[PDB]
RNA sequence: UAAUCUUAUACUUAAUUCUUAAGUAAUAUAUAAUAUAUAUAUAUAUUAUAUAUUAUAAGAGA
RNA sequence: AAAAACACCGCACUUUGCAGAAACGAUAAGUUUAAGUAUAAGGUGUGAACUCUGCUCCAUGCUUAAUAUAUAAAUAAAAU
RNA sequence: UUAAAUUAAAUAUAAAUAUAUUUAAGAUGGGAUAAUCUAUAUUAAUAAUUUAUCUUAAA
RNA sequence: AAUUAAUAUUAAUUGACCCGAAAGCAAACGAUCUAACUAUGAUAAGAUGGAUAAACGAUCGAACAGGUUGAUGUUGCAAUAUCAUCUGAUUAAUUGUGGUUAGUAGUGAAAGACAAAUCUGGUUUGCAGAUAGCUGGUUUUCUAUGAAAUAUAUGUAAGUA
RNA sequence: UAUAUUAAUAAUGUUAUGAAUAAUUAUUAAUAAUAAUAAACUAAGUGAACUGAAACAUCUAAGUAACUUAAGGAUAAGAAAUCAACAGAGAUAUUAUGAGUAUUGGUGAGAGAAAAUAAUAAAGGUCUAAUAAGUAUUAUGUGAAAAAAAUGUAAGAAAAUAGGAUAACAAAUUCUAAGACUAAAUACUAUUAAUAAGUAUAGUAAGUACCGUAAGGGAA
């Protein structure tokens, strides 16, 4: 496969600071996603996608009459356990996903994947969820005193 | 008898056609910036 | 599809015991997806194993 | 039916508020032991161990 | 072109039990229906009242009942 | 009535956006007192759809 | 004997000699005109008849609102007027101020009626030099030659081979 | 309401009991402040129709216009799971040729490569992956008129003793997917310099007058 509508999304590179005009008011509570949030399927950005988005096509008659359709992945709203965080998380899941977790073992360990095909097929979403887990683990490994 | 179809009232015209409700719509902000590139002196009432 | 049904399998550790379910404490069962998922999984009454070291 | 769906509504420690961890109290549930009452079964009380602090109620329901 | 046309009050048929029917909604959530609940609401014809509304389901629909009966996608495993 | 405005996850959606809900805006309406002239600020406490005013009765 | 270049002719594709549609689609703009709804205000002299002092889409009739018939007007006072006449005139009334709904598209007591002088679906920008076997147009001179309107085929007969 | 509020003090007037409470001025400290920002170029999402086919529906226009989103001085691409043919080459980018050839099409309208050889180009190679599954692949629905790579839905591998590449199989070749970075040639703007068988109705005014409610049009 390819990762054609993540990888080619770009967000306005930021300027190190060692001041701007306009400076929010909270704090950057999460970690800068690499490819930013999708301005192509919207829906994706609530949930669990996969990297599967929206197709469109055409439905061809037995005259060949072409017609625009589009095609919609198969999103279930699901409610799945996280040991790390300790509770079930609800959120829309492309059934392929839902799959995916299973075979994995745990929705953590989905999260939690290395590769970079697993990162660009997270969502914003997905990729705060990450954090949470990751961050989670790590306090539980290392408390502030050793 | 037709012909009188313009019924001047300043509130109805600076709240529809007004430089402030151009801004305010993404639409309106459009207007405005086409109107800048040609150069119009006025960009709306 | 029917076949998928029948035979895919995932191995856990049941942590707690589940009448219904006929898996006692502790026990390593292969069971549907679905049923780890939705019952054992909730509230740690499961883990699963890839490996000799999960457990 | 813990598939899916519908509707309504306390303290101590560590990094003024926030978060973690420990224990203890409080409430609930599960399992085990003992005492009593009734017809191997049901009910109450006491003790031990484990778990919880998105929920509750109603409905449809593979 | 002000009428013999539309509307109307009335009459009739019908859909919908409310997690409705109808409408709108690249379609969705959701809105109107309604803070209403079949004596209500949507649709359809006719068009106050008096005397009245005959006969006919062939056809096109709707609608109920089955058995009659074909076919589309979707499956094992195994034969040339 | 309006509002690129407001609730890991308000809901939905190829994008644009749409939606209920809050918040703010919005007169054509409402808004103490007063020629024997009148004081709006600050702090502390616990209305009206329309329409008529008849008949009677009293003196 | 070719080939290369220039010059000329013809041919193909691009707007292809020039002008000219009605249209289609995309995205915008408009509900200060007008329709329906909506919020808030306002107006309707006087008289009469009803089983109420106060109940009526009641009667006569001004304002107001219509627009029946006629005359004038038809480069008008006016891209729909004037005068007379006629109708409603407490209501399904009229009207001010603001708001909502429109371009596959709203509103419509329905006339295909209205959506900014008029829509069997506006306007503007763009696609765009749409396309037109149709109409018109295509600018100096002098010389030489000089037709056709027949046959065949054609969704062909205004064309083209 | 930053001639702000809070705190601290200092001079001042009043009240109740040297100490306490409020008011004003003056110094010192603490505590937030202001999205005017292009246009073309690039990438991505959706995606007409007129038109052509001398009708029209497959096809065409065309992944063009248009709308929408996002980045950068450029962007994209880029060091082969590539091409080739048993001889070989060795990243991309796009220009000559190849070639209007192969390929393809209601086999109509029409569409149309690649290898190879040349130019242009820059040092052009180089690790930042503990080397990659719901991935390759298959089935099915779509998908650059010719050459796939993509993609919705479900099935679903293998360890270099292994994978991919061709209707299919057997040989043989070649490359290593599911991890990455990358100057230069290029696009568009602005300035400077040069050259004009270019413009004075393409020679600076004005997006003004004026027209339209508005978008918009638009003179001399
Ligand atoms: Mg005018
Ligand atoms: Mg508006
Ligand atoms: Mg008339
Ligand atoms: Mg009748
Ligand atoms: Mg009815
Ligand atoms: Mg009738
Ligand atoms: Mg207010
Ligand atoms: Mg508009
Ligand atoms: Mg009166
Ligand atoms: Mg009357
Ligand atoms: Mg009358
Ligand atoms: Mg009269
Ligand atoms: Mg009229
Ligand atoms: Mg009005
Ligand atoms: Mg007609
Ligand atoms: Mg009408
Ligand atoms: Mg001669
Ligand atoms: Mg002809
Ligand atoms: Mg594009
Ligand atoms: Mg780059
Ligand atoms: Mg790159
Ligand atoms: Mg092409
Ligand atoms: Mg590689
Ligand atoms: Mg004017």
């Amino acid at each position: 496969r390819q990762w054609r509508l993540i990888e080619t999304r770009k967000i306005a590179k930021q300027p190190n600071y060692q001041k701007p005009l306009h400076m929010p008011k909270e704090r950057k509570k999460f970690p800068d996603y690499k490819y930013g949030e999708s301005n192509i399927f919207k829906q994706s950005n609530k949930g669990l996608y996969g990297g599967s988005f929206v197709q469109f096509g055409n439905n061809i008659s037995e005259s060949k009459a072409k017609t625009r359709k589009k095609w919609l992945p198969n999103v279930v709203k699901k409610g799945l356990w996280s040991e790390t965080l300790n509770r079930k998380i609800s959120i829309k899941m492309t059934a392929k996903v839902l799959k995916t977790i299973s075979k994995e073992g745990g929705i953590d360990n989905y999260l939690t994947k290395e590769k970079s095909a697993r990162i660009k097929e997270l969502g914003p979403t997905g990729w705060k969820l990450r954090y949470r887990v990751l961050k989670r683990k790590d306090e539980i490994e290392n408390p502030p005193h050793k | 008898s037709r012909g009188n179809t313009y019924q001047p009232s300043t509130l109805k015209r600076k709240r529809t056609f007004g430089f402030l409700a151009r801004a305010k719509s993404k639409q309106g902000s459009k207007i405005l910036k086409r109107r800048k590139l040609k150069g119009r002196w006025f960009l709306s009432h | 599809s029917a076949l998928t049904k029948r035979t895919h399998r995932v191995k856990v550790q049941v942590l707690k015991d589940f009448p219904r379910f006929q898996l006692y404490k502790g026990q390593v069962a292969n069971v549907k997806p679905s049923l780890m998922r939705n019952y054992l999984h909730n509230f740690n009454g499961a883990k699963y194993i890839l490996s000799e070291e999960h457990d």
